[PDB]
């Protein structure tokens, strides 16, 4: 038996910082020079693990974020007989921030989990009936662990980017029949249509502010996430956070997040070989 | 013997920095065994006079010293006091007595005096390894900050910060800032003094 | 996929017309123990809850200072489901509790209780969709029930998408077969949404006419939990 | 046993001799948030350790009137390993925590803060032998990195025996396939142990001769850890 | 690694009040007016849970208890090839009482599962070896899940009326051979061969009273259930409390248990239309 | 059922009669660090005890103001019973430790000691029906070499049925085979019952023989363990 | 009537030892249930003048009484005062006012008071069943044990140690100790009267 | 989740106590006479569980430790299908101390039970190839369960010796191909090469000691366990406790060690019957 409780704020920030935060949002910008609707720099490093099938090591901003894959042979599932598996799991490691403690996944990690998840499924960005090698037989499984080691802000979008780079990156073993797993030999890269993003907004006050860092993240009044594909569908929304927004905020953070969503793709493309 | 290993080295944890039997006062950033002087730290080895020590370059908590002037930060508010956070590993106590310099009323503690997430300037009335530090307003602008910027760092760049006679706190004012013991600082327009203040922490051991 | 969701008279499976509620039933004060009460049902999806608060939190520690911390549990039973479900939590009951608690937030007067917790158990007895946002009514007029004072009452509905066409308040063949699920839950008269959730895909225009279809089934259900509220009195 | 480990050229799998280091890179201040933090590689062995400390501790019973509480934990990521490790703590995980804090607790100067905890959590990113070692430099460079007063740095390697040849930082191969394997950690300008273990099977004079060894690889070590913390000050 | 420990009192009853309570049982009645050997009003309501195969709600007083199954098909366990299998799980909802919290079963509500479970099963009301599909093969399981919403004394007698209906109103549905269950074909009700109930005599102090209430139960020195069959077999006896009894308070709580048995047993068959 | 588990003879199946109890063994002092500890032995059924306390209780909150608090375990070993028993605490254990902590609450005279825990560990090494009895008999006498003080001794027994013969003391055939199984524990002097619980089936006639033939068994025991309590000073 | 069931005879719990209505004090080693008295121990049944008593021969535990005296051992050094370990089922306390005579100061307490792992000889100043007990050193030859053996044994035992008119006390210093209320003796050179102070434990009941 | 923390002293001993303790040292004996190379008073009972397949209950001085097996056939591990398995849990129960507190194994429970199945395993005296029945399909297991009942020092060498006891008494019964295990005919006892024996050696200030009990343990600066097999070739080392130890130290400590090997392995023969 399991209940969620209103937290400690684990980053009481003073009266006084708050209005420095803000102080430059009129001019659109904001405490680091970046404009309202900008990320803040990104570098992805494929093949970080070098024992994971594929990984990344994605640096957004201070935040950072370790995937990495694991694929294994398995009999499908009875009502999915002509399908492979994906499971995700995140960690946010004690490693990551000073009030984190271990233990397994808290309700923050298993719904950045849950999140990711759906956005990778739904997208259709993993056809898992290509995952199939004999048909009601056996299939992969996808493990996908994803690590939080540096929490720096907008952690989701940092573990969706590491998610998709991980499963671009995630290299494909020769199955010998006798069936067996040769390690020795790679015969291709796990399969995707495209890269999928989320795009995280945060209202705070009369502003909607892209890519919310630590000190954002303590002042804002709730966060919206939107997930797309390149054709600039949604595939994911997740409201999260303790306070409400407008139909209208709704809105105008949509709008926001998928001018954004464009140039993320773009630059993970190019950070992907894609 | 009586012999110094080093001149104005960089300095690391278990380093041998001296070697006989000196009437060095106790510090943390030296082990002293039997007739060997060890480093406890990071630091940087410094020779005054016939004595040594190690000036600590890593570090981001403030160790309690009383009547040092120090700008906390206030978290909680009990019954008959505040709770406040001075970048320690033991947090302060600002007793209400001390702040009102008289008893707390039946029905008192709005708080218009102090509430969570005032900064206040303050100096230690009283700390030791058995309790945690106690705090007093008494002094003259000590209390509630109201307005300005507090820029938060290393406390071990303090003595940095203000340098030798003060002269890295002279060159600091006339560019466009109280410097406490706590690794923070209260401080024109567009003053973005922070930014060099940054580069004072990662400089400190150059020239 | 499998079965059609929109058949040619342009009904759904279950009869019901895209801007259609299904049936709606309130009963508050159900439990003698608790100090508010209430099952909802909506269609064959129905929740219980009860509240127990303003009390003293004994982990002092975990205790707020200058708000009620509010303690909510989503939980389904065995025998909701078409299939068994396991009584342990799963993680999808984690990721719900702390979605209805955060929605719960921004309209409970937590600031009134300094050092309190107001606890806030629902369980779901049938799931035929959008058990979550039946949950959170159900929690939301309980809390009424008890007294505890709220900016506002929560109304929810899940819209979507099926075979392309926009529809209101899913039921599980939907739900499972359609291409959107889009949970929305708000404080109605303060124009203020406090769920908002999305499983599927859908085209931004897509998207806004689904909002907008969910606002005039919230309106409504906003009616009839007031008039619940208000029928023991008159 | 299955795999030849020394070579008819008298070297090993990896074209070392038996007297050889892998090859190490140390990485500080590599997280942001951390008091302190590390990277540090032998070979394919990976691990990054992260330090917050002294910090008053909750559970005032627990803390100790006249020294600070470590609180270590070793960890594998599940893409560490060859085949992928549940990412629940394993006995082995648990065993190594204890034997990793212990040898922490001779070098921190944990009477410098009553009634404190000093955290110090590692995790193996890659693992190919000596993972235990890799973890406890991290975490001591990690503990230098964040200012923790210490008596030494700890420096360590594992010796073994692969074919009846004593042998200097093992691999994997040599771990899985060899006849000992022997872990030893020191603070080595204090010429003291802080870690010791051995798996396996030596005769006393091999026992000997192997340690004997790892000393001259400690040495080695301890010198680029001494360097690796210079480093960004010259 | 698990220790049961003295409780602290979840309802301390001021000296006042235990005086009003016991004030008239020199007349042989209670506070509400039922006499000493009187259960409070019961209602039960079949089939209330709708996606369970059966259930029933039952209403005791203020206690309230929802019990539902759902059959599913199971290989047989080795030792027993020629019977399918019950299991019994009670939860008490953090719903159901204020110092409630939620969790796993404590010993209360484990307790209370395993007094069912054996009452149930001793009794020989449900014949699992009824439960084979193919013998040694294909057997059905009868997962019993019993939650008390309402937590209002004497929650054992509850959850064995809810236990017992709901059992009765399991539909068992056809199963085609190719094995499935097809949920569109009821062939069959659960088949048990009688009802059983359980009987609670709580000791207050020189009186015995059946169907304690919460205040009796707060009040009480310890209290005994027993079990039976409509033959008036005795087929479960459970002792709970801090408490001891006589032999003799024994010898006569059975004796005024087994009066009410009867009558029960009567109501419960009205209840169930058998 | 499968075995004939009364005899031609009329004997049982271990050479007993009806009303004759299996071979008791006692030892006391068996453990040093405990306050009190215990063996006892009934036929090849064996438990031993260890007690601690009274002493001050760190979860204050959970102690009580005006008693001592009673902590009671009963665990079986593994390789106690004929197959492999796995060491988690199982639903079995869960329930005995609670019937067994509120017998034992009738005989310890918990309010001497407020704000304290009595902590009473019982194990089965070996278990050939009647565990819960003999371990609450070797809690009880632990308990007194423990010195703290009780109200009287507690003694116990499980009378039942066996193809139709009530029987006393049950050993595993007729725990598993038999027709009904009813443990009964008492504080002997006092005339009370501090555990009763029935298993199977009896008529209410054949449940009122049983009971008078488990007083019967009960006495003897009360004298055995009155006499193992005085055995060291005579 | 009024009769007594025994002579001086080992008794255990639930044993009757009387019936009638006696005047007898309340003990915790005895159980009045109307007009019977049981023992609830392990022990010796004493019969003096009309009335009677159970003597424990069972327990490792001390029960305070106030006025006793004491030798306990620091565990933890509050802020204004030392946990002490007395082998009672409460720990006691020795305020630090009463070790000096004074208050705490602004910066006190070392430990060279008193620190964890000292030996102490006190007096219990309070203790009911609603509190902890409290120690005193105030009277002569209490506080700090310098030197010495100090022999742990069952506090049940102290008056058999020390004896009729303290004729077991006697018996002993001559032979080669100061025996506390607690179960605990303070005590020439490979003095092994352990050995023999041991002896009286395991045959208290004998002759 | 989990982590290792620094515990409080469960046994805090005064100043004055350790000086008698050490008192002795000069003249090569302890507190009770002992040398500081002899252990304590050994027994050893075999078949003490009468329902273990094998058994031993180990006095050594006032530690007390209780050992038994039993045996299952399973399928064997796939990557090991010519090995049965062993299985060995250690559990330091609430009984054995003071402040032990039940619950599942802690830290110091983990370690021992694995330094024990190391030393087992590592010193090839139990040939799990030994334990096949039918090569690739049926195995035994030996699940090996080690309790301590008494915690009065050096726990670990009398659970070594519990271990091997237990293991060397193993009664092994005939397996019936239909397959199944009649426990009515004994056909063997659990193959063993020979024993093994772990000895502990504790640094206090400038002394070794062998067999350190409660209070050399309580003022010891560290602790190191070595184990042998009888050709005396060292089969696991286990360095433990806070403090560290010289170079000097562990060479001298493994030289006494061994010495102490050869008696106590020739004592444990006897015990066994070999
Ligand atoms: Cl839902
Ligand atoms: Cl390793
Ligand atoms: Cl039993």
């Amino acid at each position: 038996g399991h209940m969620s409780s209103t937290p400690s704020n684990q980053n009481i920030i003073p009266i006084i910082k708050k209005e420095s935060i803000v102080s430059l949002f009129e001019k659109g910008i904001r405490q680091d020079g970046r404009k309202l609707t900008d990320y803040r720099p990104l570098s992805i490093t494929l093949d970080y693990a070098k024992k994971a099938d594929g990984s990344a090591l994605v640096k957004l901003g201070t935040t950072m974020v370790l995937a990495g894959t694991k694929l294994e042979i398995d009999k499908p599932y009875e009502d999915t007989p002509n399908q492979g598996n994906l499971i995700v799991n995140v960690e946010l490691l004690p490693l990551a921030y000073e009030t984190f403690e271990p233990g397994p996944p808290d309700e923050n990690a298993i719904e950045l989990a849950r999140v990711v998840d759906r956005s990778l499924r739904d997208s259709k960005a993993l056809d898992l009936t290509k995952l199939v090698i004999e048909p009601g037989k056996s299939v992969w499984t996808v493990w996908l662990d994803v690590y939080v080691l540096d929490y720096g802000g907008n952690v989701l979008d940092a573990c969706t980017l590491a998610s998709v780079a991980a499963l671009y990156n995630t290299k494909v073993y020769k199955v010998e029949q006798h069936i067996s797993v040769n390690k020795n030999e790679v015969v291709g890269k796990l399969p995707l249509n495209y890269p999928v993003v989320t795009i995280s907004v945060a209202k705070v006050d009369k502003y909607l502010v892209v890519d919310p860092d630590l000190d954002e993240e303590s002042i804002m009044d709730a966060k919206i996430s939107f997930s797309y594909t390149p054709d600039l569908k949604i595939v994911g929304i997740q409201k999260s956070g303790k306070g409400s927004m407008s139909l209208q905020d709704i809105d105008q953070a949509e709008n926001t997040a998928r001018s954004t969503a464009v140039k993320l793709l773009e630059e993970l493309k190019k950070h992907l070989g894609i | 013997q009586e012999i110094v290993l080093q001149p104005r080295s960089i300095v690391v944890p278990g380093e041998l920095l001296a070697e006989g039997e000196f009437q060095i006062p106790w510090s943390p950033y030296i082990l002293k065994i039997n007739s060997k002087y060890y480093s406890t730290v990071v630091g940087l080895f410094d020779v005054k006079d016939t004595q040594f020590e190690v000036i600590p370059l890593e570090g981001s908590f403030y160790y309690p010293k009383i009547n040092d002037i120090v700008i906390g930060l206030v978290e909680d508010v009990e019954i008959y006091g505040w709770v406040v956070d001075i970048k320690a590993p033991y947090k302060a106590y600002l007793p209400a007595s001390n702040l009102l310099g008289r008893s707390i009323n039946v029905g008192e503690d709005l708080r218009r005096y102090l509430d969570v997430g005032d900064y206040v300037i303050a100096r230690i009335e009283n700390f030791d390894r058995s309790i945690d530090p106690v705090l007093s307003v008494k002094g003259k602008d000590l209390g509630r900050v109201s307005n300005g910027i507090v820029i938060d760092i290393m406390p071990v760049k303090v003595p940095r910060v203000i340098g030798k006679n003060k002269s890295m706190y002279e060159t600091l004012t006339s560019k466009s800032i109280f410097v406490a013991n706590n690794g923070r600082i209260w401080a024109f327009s567009e003053e973005i003094l922070i930014e060099a203040i940054r580069k004072i922490e990662n400089e400190s051991h150059i020239k | 996929e499998r079965p059609k969701l929109i058949l040619d008279d342009g009904k759904r499976t279950d009869g019901r017309k895209p801007d259609e509620l299904r049936s709606i039933k309130i009963e508050l004060g159900v439990l003698k123990n608790a100090d508010g009460s209430a099952i909802f049902e909506m269609g064959n999806t129905k929740a219980i809850a009860a509240v127990y608060g303003p009390k003293e939190m004994h982990p002092r520690h975990l205790s707020l200072p200058d708000r009620a911390v509010l303690r909510v549990r989503y939980h389904m039973t065995p025998f909701s489901t078409d299939e068994r479900k396991n009584p342990a939590p799963s993680r999808r009951e984690i990721e719900l509790s702390k979605v209805i608690r955060e929605a719960l937030e921004s309209a409970v007067l937590v600031e009134l209780f300094p050092r309190t917790a107001i606890d806030v158990f629902t369980e779901i007895l049938q799931a035929d969709a959008g058990s979550r946002l039946v949950s959170l009514m159900a929690a939301s007029l309980a809390l009424a029930d008890a007294g505890i004072p709220m900016r506002d009452l929560i109304a929810g509905v899940a819209v979507g998408k099926a075979d392309g066409v926009i529809i209101l308040d899913l039921n599980e063949t939907e739900a499972m077969w359609g291409e959107a699920d889009m949970p929305i839950a708000m404080m109605p008269s303060l124009n203020q949404v406090t769920l908002f959730q999305l499983n599927g895909s859908m085209t931004p225009d897509e998207f806004r006419q689904a909002f907008d279809l969910a606002v005039k089934g919230i309106n409504i259900i906003y009616n009839l939990e007031r008039e619940a509220l208000k029928s023991k009195y008159v």
